[PDB]
RNA sequence: ACUCUGGUUUCUCUUCAGAUCGCAUAAAUCUUUCGCACUAAAGAUUUCCGUGGAGAGGAACAACUCUGAGU
């Protein structure tokens, strides 16, 4: 926000940089994947 | 009366440790023999106008750089520097005068106290210990019986021998200036030479800095080669052949136990080796009453106690996936038989130590009642007694190491604190439970 | 497979010109001095905090200031004091003014300042001598011509149908000094979330004048991005398996191709 | 002392005990002359009682000198923390007589040619401390009248005994209103099952008379 | 041998024949600034030498930073020499006894300790950044050691590609730098010959990161070799200078012709460079293979697939070949150890060089006595045991064989400081994997094994049984002088013994440092600059004395002054009252101090010279110039001993009997110092009268020293005394856009920016400043932090300055925490420095005079 | 400030989830002013940081290197300048001309 | 300038990899650490996120441009 929104882009809605936090929540669910497979894995069982 | 040459050798200023040139009046030691260097500074500025080289062995007047002549002064020569006879080595059971220092303190050789430079009574008593042999006293008091050892140049290891050395001939000096001597040096050398294990901060173990000094003396003793015949290894390590078996299995029936008994699987080999120390474990107090023994100690015989190490005992030992049931038995006796009695354990949730007594006659004992059959009767000599016994008073964490030897020359066996040194009735000596005992076996 | 993402000159500066304005435009590492990931974790090891930096617990815990009593050379009274040397000057040289600066990661001293002069205006010529540049001021017992110091007719410079100027030089010689995905020519394609487009923002100093939230929003990247790096356990050798190459072996599995958006609705409805 | 245990690496001043209550200024400064000189009268003191019988041990021991390097002079006698602190090197600093200072003035001039700063010794506070929680946790069944009597005669103790001490020490005055607060949480929930929002001290501090629980406080509860 | 050694092109049998040649050894040292380029170009010369080592293409392969300090930090630390085989632009092979210094003006340290050990000095010039404070330095340094100098430039490519100033433009940075060099030169030369310039041959252009190295003659040869029958030498001295090339006539003309004929050298040597760095770096898709083909270089398709960079490394690489240039130049212009033996032998050892052993030292015969010489003392990689190193200016030390080490101070009157070892088990001067050899002949950089024991600092291994009249090479004599104190304690005290160790191994590691234990029991040791007491920190805490180390704030070494003359005579008299001497004190003249400082003024010089040099340049009396003493602390000491006595009082002869007593006691108060227990500089003490009486054991001896140092206290002290503070010359190199910021940063520190300039050809500016070194701790952190990191400096003690209150003044008070005020710092500098060594905290003018 | 300054010397001598970062742990905080008001990276000149506006990061330049480049350009250069600023102006009206509402 | 083993792409499997295996960055368990642990550090372990090396097999289209080699 505070390095795109300067000079004639003020505050607003229409920030579309979304890479950042698309990269941190992949991140995120790569390492959670594993735990929500296993539990998964183990609900269904026989 | 300040003259104390203990520590290390080097100057006040310059911190360096060659050309070094002690001042006789000043009390510290200072670098140079001459004008521009510091010891001439150091003389001019403090007055103090005797000095003498470290390695020349010569007093000068250092501010007129005129070596000194006077034969009165060989007192401070000889405790700087002390040189046992050829002669004087070998009558060291002939004391009879007591040795008084030069201080208000009369005083005999071998019985003095090492300083305990925070928590090194474990060490200090073990260097006092060592230093009664005879052999090992003998050994180090001739310089010349190690200067020329061949060690590798890039070696510390080679100080230990070489420290250890300076100790024991300082503390065998007949006319030393003061009345005890300071371990720094050789505590220092033996911190420094062991990789931060048994340092003068922390206390460790008697039986394990006994084991791990005597080590680096063998392999310090012999220079640029494999010989094995070390001072060290020739006067305090002997030989045992250990019959040793093993059982098949605890949880098999008779077929199968057979069947590994008769496969070699639990089969009794010999693997005679070297024993440098005769672990001889006490036997862990019954916790419980009686009705004899008013004393609440629970006492044990030294012969019952050394017996495990007979051929009939068989010991078991506990290996991984394994009933390793050995059985020892003492193939050679060395002439100075070191025995360490295990006193300390650790529990299922603690490290408790046995204060079970070891009832040691310090007068005579034989240990071909439990020799080895073979050579039973090659060993002519089998009479030892016992020579120095070092015990571990006090609480496992808190504990106090002292010494009670049974010096030469007189018979008092005294009892040497950390720098106080006492009378102790043989009687006594027996009483105290003993933790790393050394027998001649004359 | 794109594996090898390996394009010309020119290609690589007509990118460079249509992303500088996500670049920092930087040339010399010296600007980040005192604010790189070996001060950073010099910083974090020794309890201290770079002002334009992260801060987080000690690692080993430090005695307070009464544990000493006037030390001979811990005496106030003897120390002379003429500029307070602040946690700068210590994370700077750690092993001078930090007492047991124990796992203190030194930092590099000052590479020579990259003097560049970045073209402004393709009409001047590639090697030409910039208005920037301090003008040379100028001002040799050569041999007279009276000798017979005579060449060759054949003798001729190596390059002298080769002209000094081109119109892809000038931009040549500036990706020399880029960012480093500019900087090189051949690279591999790496993963679309393994390329953060705004760590370099980061990474350098904060823009001045910003607001106490936006310092400490900087502050909390900093502080993430040391932890990733100071935790960068080097990866196990695996066997390599591929499990979704395993799930494509497995007959229960059939492959297909379809668009981002129908196969995001169909996980949706799979997932609910 | 040197010649009987010498400490070339001078590892005297390794051990010295100083009183962490006093600040930094005040303690004994572990000069090089000082720690030497302590050692060697400590050493003096236990080489004369011989160890047979009682030995004075160097560790739980303290030996405090005053001297060039060492401005203050360290005691702790009656479990009263005090630091004498001589007006010679104490000037520049103005007499403002509060509650912990105790001006010791001199016997023939009457002036006062020191000042001997008094401070509750730490063994005393955690004394405090132990028989507050141990009334707190040995509470139990007791009336809210016992336990408040309790709390109340160990604060008298405390008061009475470390009559100016108890100001100097803040830790000590911190301490205080602690255990009050904590003798007034453990009341409420005795009589309050959740947590009383602001309980007036009216039922806390009237008097036994009144019908209240008669505490004696030393804290700054404005009514 | 049995040994094991890297792959090289030459052989080990062959670099040992050559080292026993005498006349084909060059012993070298690269001086340079700091990030000249010194240490990749000595990898670059590995590289050629090794060709399994290779530089990676991100990283260079630094094959001379073996300490991991230099390692990290990037900035050199010490000096790793490498004596290897290198060929020349004729064919034949020499060998190279290479010492690649650091750049660091605080490790001018061992740039001092490699010109000892070496007989030419290569200097290193940036192209970019032109002479720099540490190339004057170094030029300096080299020229006053009188050694052979041959100045090459380097990171020509930052010219090339980084500025991109156009090919005559290049030309004339070039011939400024050469100019500034030779002017630089000329300041400090006695002989006319020492000129420098590529049409001299004493000139190399070099570009360490591409391996663009080359000169005039070696570029001619280029051409010879592409078109045949061409006279290099010839050519090449018409290649280079303001004299243009006529296509027309085939010939080169002094007056330039066709009014667009560039200098030969842009003409010839830059355009072509130009051109192939612009298609490698700028067209390498499109023109890179006609470019090629036409130059004659072909590179495989995997070669010209490479990132631009190491392309243009390898491009480089072909075209030029192996450094023969350089070889060349050196060959050229620093002479072999025999013809260089006589200046070394003049200069360094000590004896004379017309003597006996001198004049076998000069011979340079390996057939002679044993006279080594070992300046710096190395490390072994445990750390346990020292390898000397040094080369051998006579005889030939082999292994095993049983040494005379003389020491630092072995004078020949007292040998007492000699050690007779058994060198043994010698290498050969290797960078990174020392090779071992059986001897080592005359003119060979040796590493000894074995002479470390009494080796503190510099050394001379000697001849037992044989050269009894020998002397001791001169101690070295350092570019800058320590200023800086640190004292340090282990936080464990139990382990003082190995930090105590660890720092006399770490005072034999560095040679210019200086450790000691003042009378308050702390371990100070000092140090040149700030980084270098870091890297003296980072070694003994981590290398030598594995235990943590506390170390207190860095502080300056304050030194005595007077300003007013004697206050009044002061009569100090001998114990027992058999003598009586009296000396008045005064100030030296201005510029005299300095003049001794420089070696200028010799005392070593007979009556008459000395005499001639007081009464003309110092314009004292001719009378008064005729009776000197003695100077002062040391032998080059701020300090002169004048026997001012009046012969109608005092016989000659009976204080020609306490002279000696006399000076050595003037010496040791000047040493000492009666203020602040530190050295008294810029004063003349003169003894105004004496007392003396007959017999030795009355007067003299041990009663006249101490009187005389007393005297000299009172004398000092009588006299308005003033302490005085080291001043280090710093030199930013900061763009011009934050010049303005350099001279803000500087105005916190009380100190003048003393001249701003820009540098000629580079955008960015070269502020000169002098901040005092008390308050200079940190300055460089502050200007770099200050500026966003677009700024370096560097420090030098350049002179002292006296402090700006007064030392005895006992009416301003002191605090714990807050700096002192301009005013009041003399008088606090003296308190604290009384305080932290732990004497007396009051000196008045009455302590040590007589009558109290 | 100076207070400040001399306790730093004297220092250096001697559940909830909390969705945004406070400001209370922020750093550079700094006393000094000259770690405090740093001379910015002025590429010379010729650049800038990245992200934020070119314009608005042209427009607040120091106007230090400007000065030089209009004190130091030849009379041809500064021709050459004038017209490639006129281009630049004429391409941002361009851009300006196809902004309408 | 004559000839010559030598094509790349792509799919799959096995095995090795402490190299910044990756110019990116997560998860979980234990352990030590002060709590009274999203808001916390340290040490270890493990699984994912996906690689590089080599080998083996497979189907598409290049057959010598290329380069190394046999002149
Ligand atoms: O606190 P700031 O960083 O100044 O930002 C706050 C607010 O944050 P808080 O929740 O902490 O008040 C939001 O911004 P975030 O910090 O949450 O991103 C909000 O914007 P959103 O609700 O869209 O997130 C807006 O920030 P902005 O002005 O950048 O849109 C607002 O700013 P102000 O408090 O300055 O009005």
């Amino acid at each position: 926000y505070y390095r795109f929104n300067t000079g004639p882009v003020g505050k607003g809605p229409g920030c579309g940089f979304w890479a950042a936090g698309w990269r941190v929540w992949l991140f995120f669910m790569r390492g959670i994947t594993p735990l929500l497979e296993r539990w998964l894995g183990n609900l269904l069982a026989r | 009366s300040v003259l104390d040459f203990d520590f290390e050798k080097l100057c006040s200023i310059s911190l360096s440790h060659i050309n070094a040139y002690a001042c006789l009046v000043c009390g510290k030691y200072f670098q140079g023999r001459g004008l521009k260097s510091h010891a001439y500074i150091h003389s001019v500025q403090f007055s103090h106008h005797v000095f003498l080289n470290l390695h020349t062995l010569k007093f000068y007047c250092l501010p007129d750089n005129y070596e000194i002549i006077d034969s009165s002064l060989e007192d401070i020569t000889y405790v700087l520097k002390p040189t046992f006879t050829k002669q004087q080595i070998a009558n060291l059971d002939k004391q009879a005068k007591l040795s008084r220092a030069y201080d208000g303190t009369t005083y005999l050789p071998g019985i003095v106290g090492l300083n305990n430079i925070k928590a090194n009574d474990y060490a200090n008593a073990v260097l006092q210990a060592l230093s009664n042999v005879p052999p090992l006293r003998n050994y180090f008091l001739e310089e010349d019986n190690y200067k020329n050892i061949k060690r590798p140049p890039g070696d510390i290891m080679f100080l230990l021998v070489q420290r250890f050395g300076e100790l024991m001939r300082k503390l065998w000096n007949p006319r030393n200036f003061k009345a005890h001597v300071s371990p720094h040096e050789m505590l220092q050398a033996v911190v420094l030479c062991s990789k931060k294990t048994f340092q003068i901060t922390k206390q460790g173990d008697g039986v394990d800095f006994l084991s791990w000094f005597l080590n680096a003396l063998h392999s310090a003793l012999g220079g640029t080669k494999k010989k094995k015949k070390t001072i060290v290894t020739d006067v305090f390590q002997g030989s045992m052949r250990i019959f040793t078996k093993k059982l098949p299995h605890p949880d098999l029936p008779a077929e199968e136990k057979e069947q590994l008994l008769h496969n070699d699987e639990y089969q009794e080999t010999m693997v005679e080796s070297t024993f440098m120390y005769l672990t001889l474990d006490l036997p862990t107090a019954p916790l419980y009453k009686d009705e004899k023994e008013q004393l609440i100690i629970p006492q044990v015989p030294l012969f019952n106690i050394l017996a495990k190490f007979n051929g009939i005992t068989e010991k078991e030992y506990k290996t991984y996936k394994e009933n390793f049931l050995k059985r020892f038995q003492l193939t050679k006796l060395p002439p100075y038989l070191i025995f360490c009695i295990k006193r300390f354990t650790k529990n299922n949730f603690f490290v408790e130590k046995n204060p079970t007594i070891v009832n040691f006659p310090i007068t005579n004992v034989d240990l071909r009642e439990y020799l080895s059959e073979e050579v039973q009767a090659v060993h002519k000599n089998t009479t030892y007694d016992l020579i120095a016994n070092i015990v571990h008073d006090g609480k496992p964490s808190e504990g106090s190491y002292r010494i009670h030897v049974l010096h030469h020359g007189t018979g008092k066996w005294y009892e040497l604190q950390d720098l106080q040194v006492t009378d102790i009735l043989p009687q006594m000596i027996t009483l105290s439970e003993a933790y790393i005992q050394i027998w001649k076996r004359r | 497979t794109y594996q090898r993402w390996q394009f010309t000159l020119p290609m690589m500066s007509t990118l460079y010109r249509l992303a500088n304005q996500l670049l920092t435009d930087l040339v010399d590492d010296n600007y980040f001095y005192l604010f790189d990931l070996k001060a950073f974790f010099t910083s974090k090891a020794l309890n201290m905090a770079i002002p334009g930096g992260p801060k987080f617990e000690p690692l080993v815990r430090d005695i307070n200031l009464q544990d000493e009593d006037w030390n001979e050379f811990n005496d106030i009274n003897k120390i002379i004091i003429r500029q307070p040397i602040r946690t700068e000057y210590k994370i700077a040289f750690p092993y001078l003014y930090n007492n047991l600066p124990h796992h203190v990661h030194l930092t590099w001293y000052h590479t020579p300042n990259v003097v560049f002069i970045k073209t402004e205006d393709p009409d001047l010529p590639a090697f030409y001598f910039d208005p920037l540049i301090n003008p040379i001021s100028h001002r040799e017992p050569l041999p007279d011509d009276d000798e017979e110091f005579e060449l060759p007719e054949f003798v001729e410079p190596f390059l002298k149908d080769t002209p000094l100027y081109t119109d892809n030089t000038a931009n040549g010689i500036a990706l020399l000094w880029a960012p480093r995905p500019f900087n090189l020519r051949s690279g591999r394609t790496r993963r679309a979330l393994d390329i953060p487009l705004v760590k370099n923002w980061y990474r350098e100093h904060c823009p001045a004048g910003q607001p106490v939230k936006v310092r400490v929003s900087y502050q909390k990247l900093l502080k993430y991005y040391v932890l990733n790096a100071l935790k960068h356990r080097p990866p196990k050798a695996q066997k390599k398996r591929y499990l979704f190459r395993s799930f494509k072996a497995t007959k229960f599995f059939q492959s297909t191709k379809l668009d981002w958006v129908e196969v995001g609705l169909q996980v949706c409805r799979q997932g609910y | 002392y040197l010649t009987e245990h010498p400490d070339p690496n001078n590892e005297n001043i390794v051990g010295y005990n100083n009183k962490k209550c006093w600040p930094r200024d005040a303690r004994m400064r572990l000069m090089k002359h000082d720690v030497n000189l302590g050692r060697a009268v400590f050493w003096d003191i236990k080489n004369r009682l011989p160890r047979s019988v009682t030995t004075v041990q160097w560790e739980n021991s303290f030996v405090s000198v005053y001297s060039k390097d060492n401005p203050n002079l360290l005691f702790n006698m009656c479990g009263f923390e005090c630091r004498i602190l001589p007006k010679c090197r104490t000037s520049y600093e103005e007499f403002t007589h509060k509650d912990g200072v105790w001006n010791l003035q001199n016997e023939v001039t009457k002036e006062r040619t020191a000042q001997c700063f008094l401070r509750v010794d730490d063994e005393s506070m955690q004394r405090f401390h132990n028989r507050v929680r141990q009334i707190l946790m040995a509470s139990g069944s007791t009336t809210f009248t016992k336990i408040v009597n309790k709390w109340n005669t160990a604060l008298i103790g405390l008061m009475t005994y470390f009559r100016e001490a108890v100001v100097n020490t803040q830790e000590l005055l911190d301490l205080l209103v602690k255990c009050e607060n904590k003798i007034q949480t453990r009341i409420k929930i005795g009589l309050n099952s959740k947590m009383p929002s602001r309980f007036p001290p009216v039922v806390f501090y009237t008097p036994k008379e009144l019908g209240g629980l008669g505490m004696l406080s030393m804290g700054h509860v404005l009514i | 041998m049995e040994q094991t050694l890297p792959v090289t092109v030459y052989e080990m049998d062959f670099l040992a024949d050559l080292m026993d040649n005498s006349e084909l050894i060059r012993n070298v040292t690269l001086c340079g600034h700091l990030h000249h380029g010194k240490t990749c170009f000595v990898d670059c010369l590995i590289e050629q030498t090794h060709p399994e080592i290779r530089k990676r293409y991100d990283q260079d392969l630094c094959y001379t930073d073996i300490l991991f300090t230099e390692q990290e930090r990037g900035v050199g630390i010490k000096s790793t020499p490498v004596t290897v085989v290198l060929p020349d632009t004729k064919g034949k092979s020499y060998l190279f006894n290479i010492m690649d210094t650091p750049g660091h003006v605080n490790f001018s340290d061992e740039v001092t300790a490699g010109l000892r050990i070496s007989d030419g000095v290569v200097l290193f010039i940036d192209a970019a950044e032109g002479v720099m404070l540490n190339t004057e330095r170094l030029i300096k340094h080299a020229v006053q050691e009188r050694l052979a100098v041959t100045v090459c430039i380097n990171k020509i490519d930052r010219l090339i590609l980084e500025l991109k100033l156009p090919p005559t433009d290049a030309y004339y940075k070039l011939r400024h730098i050469v100019d500034e060099v030779n002017g630089l030169i000329s300041m400090y030369s006695t002989d006319e010959n020492l000129i420098l310039s590529p049409l001299l041959g004493n000139v190399c252009f070099s570009s360490s990161q591409y391996s663009i190295c080359f000169t005039l003659g070696s570029f001619a040869k280029i051409y010879a070799d592409t078109f045949g029958d061409i006279n290099y030498q010839e050519f090449a001295k018409r290649l280079w200078g303001d004299i243009y090339f006529n296509p027309k006539t085939r010939k080169f003309t002094k007056k330039a012709p066709t009014s667009s004929s560039q200098r030969s050298f842009v003409e010839f040597i830059l355009e072509p460079l130009y051109k192939i760095l612009a298609q490698v770096v700028g067209d390498v898709d499109t023109s890179l293979p006609r470019t090629l083909d036409e130059l004659g270089i072909h590179l495989t398709k995997e070669e010209l697939k490479l990132n631009i960079r190491p392309l243009l490394r390898l491009v480089c690489k072909k075209f030029f070949g192996e450094f023969t240039g350089f070889v060349d130049m050196c060959v050229q212009h620093i002479p072999s150890p025999k013809v260089g033996a006589k200046p070394k032998i003049e200069h360094t050892y000590t004896g004379g060089v017309d003597s006996d052993l001198g004049e076998a030292m000069s011979d340079c015969d390996p057939d002679g006595p044993l006279m080594c010489h070992t300046t710096k003392m190395y490390s072994t990689d445990d750390g346990v045991q020292f390898h000397a190193f040094g080369r051998v200016l006579s005889g030939t030390i082999h292994a095993g064989q049983p040494v005379k080490v003389l020491g630092e101070n072995y004078t020949l009157e007292d040998e007492e400081d000699s050690q007779i070892c058994t060198v043994g088990r010698l290498w050969i001067s290797v960078a990174r994997y020392h090779i071992e050899v059986n001897r080592v002949p005359a003119g060979n950089w040796v590493l000894i094994e074995g002479v470390d024991q009494p080796i503190v600092k510099t050394a001379t291994i000697t001849e037992p049984r044989g050269n009894e009249e020998a002397q001791i090479f001169r101690p070295l004599k350092f570019n800058t002088t320590s200023v800086i104190k640190i004292a340090v304690e282990p936080v464990n005290p139990s382990e003082l013994p190995k930090m105590l160790d660890g720092l006399r191994k770490v005072n034999k590691s560095y040679p210019s440092l200086t450790t000691k234990v003042e009378e308050s029991g702390e371990h100070v040791i000092l140090g040149t600059g700030e980084l270098y007491l870091d890297c003296v920190m980072h070694d003994l805490r981590k290398m030598y004395s594995e235990i943590d180390i506390k170390v207190a704030d860095p502080v300056v070494t304050f030194c005595e002054t007077v300003v007013e003359t004697s206050s009044l005579k002061c009569f100090a008299e001998t114990p027992n009252k058999k003598n009586k001497i009296t000396m008045i004190a005064e100030p030296l003249e201005k510029g005299l101090a300095e003049d001794i400082e420089n070696e200028v003024v010799q005392i070593t010089w007979n009556r008459k010279k000395l005499g001639e040099f007081f009464q003309t340049k110092y314009d004292w009396d001719l009378l008064a110039a005729r009776s000197i003493w003695a100077f002062g602390p040391d032998a080059t000491g701020p300090n002169i001993l004048v026997d001012d006595t009046l012969p109608s009082e005092v016989d000659k002869a009976l204080l020609g009997s306490v002279k000696d007593s006399i000076v050595q006691g003037f010496q040791w108060g000047t040493r000492e110092g009666p203020l602040c227990d530190e050295l008294i500089r810029n004063v003349k003490f003169k003894i105004l009268d004496a007392v003396v009486a007959q017999e030795p054991l009355h007067r003299g001896g041990g009663q006249i020293i101490p009187t005389a140092r007393r005297v000299v206290y009172s004398a000092f002290l009588m006299a308005t005394p003033r302490l005085m503070e080291p001043y280090y010359f710093v030199e930013v190199q900061a763009p011009a856009d934050c010049v303005s910021a350099v001279y803000t940063v500087l105005a916190r520190r009380r100190g003048h920016v003393t001249q701003d300039a820009p540098i000629p050809g580079s955008p960015l500016y070269t502020i000169k400043a002098f901040i005092p070194a008390i308050d200079s701790f940190g300055f460089e952190t502050d200007l770099r932090t200050h500026t966003q990191g677009q700024a370096f400096s560097l420090s030098v003690f350049h002179h002292w300055q006296i402090v700006p209150g007064d030392p005895l003044d006992k009416s301003i008070v002191i605090r714990p925490l807050e700096p002192q005020p301009a005013p009041h710092l003399a008088r606090e500098f003296m308190i604290k420095t009384r305080r932290r060594k732990g004497l007396s905290e009051d000196v008045s003018i009455s302590k040590f005079f007589d009558d109290p | 400030d100076k207070s400040k300054e001399l306790h730093a010397i004297k220092e250096r001598y001697l559940r909830k989830f909390v969705f945004e970062w406070d400001a209370s742990e922020d750093t550079s905080i700094d006393y000094n002013p000259l770690y405090k008001e740093r001379h910015q990276v002025q590429l010379l000149g010729r650049g800038f940081i990245a992200g934020i506006d070119l314009k608005q990061q042209k427009r607040e330049q120091s106007r230090f290197y400007g000065d030089l480049m209009e004190k130091r350009r030849t009379l041809e250069e500064k021709e050459q300048e004038e017209a490639r600023l006129r281009k630049l102006r004429k391409k941002e009206a361009k851009q300006r001309w196809d902004d309408r509402h």
